[PDB]
């Protein structure tokens, strides 16, 4: 759901776009995001690791 | 690269203008080469 | 559906950049339609 069911109802989202509406909450837009999605998996796969 | 895309027409906000108005200058090309 | 609006003219940032090509326009159509 993202942010929104801590106030109010559950919004489900894809989590794909979740990204693309936190990288702009930076300063970054959400073009660096699809462009280089497999890569930010593989440096957030070997990171929980 | 982009995961998920889908095919859609997308618009400009310049045909309001121009296709408004591509029309009318091509509606003075016919009376342009007229005779 | 609005309480107390204003009466105005809100101009067009694109508007005399083509309307300044316009008249450039109609010189070439009076300058070959009518001779
Ligand atoms: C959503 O996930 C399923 C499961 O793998 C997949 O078959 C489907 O293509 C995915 N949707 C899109 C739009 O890729
Ligand atoms: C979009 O259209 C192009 C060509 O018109 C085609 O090659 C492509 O597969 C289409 N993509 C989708 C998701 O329909
Ligand atoms: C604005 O213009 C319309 C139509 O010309 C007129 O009916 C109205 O009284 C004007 N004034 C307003 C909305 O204050």
């Amino acid at each position: 759901s993202g942010w929104t069911f801590g106030a109010g109802p559950a919004l489900q989202i894809p989590f794909p776009m979740q990204m693309a509406y936190r990288f702009n909450g930076i300063g970054v837009t959400q073009n660096v995001l699809y462009e280089n999605q497999k890569l930010i998996a593989n440096q957030f796969n070997s990171a929980i690791g | 690269v982009v995961i998920g895309i889908v095919n859609n027409t997308v618009y400009d906000p310049l045909q309001p203008e121009l296709d408004s108005f591509k029309e009318e200058l091509d509606k003075y090309f016919k009376n342009h080469t007229s005779p």
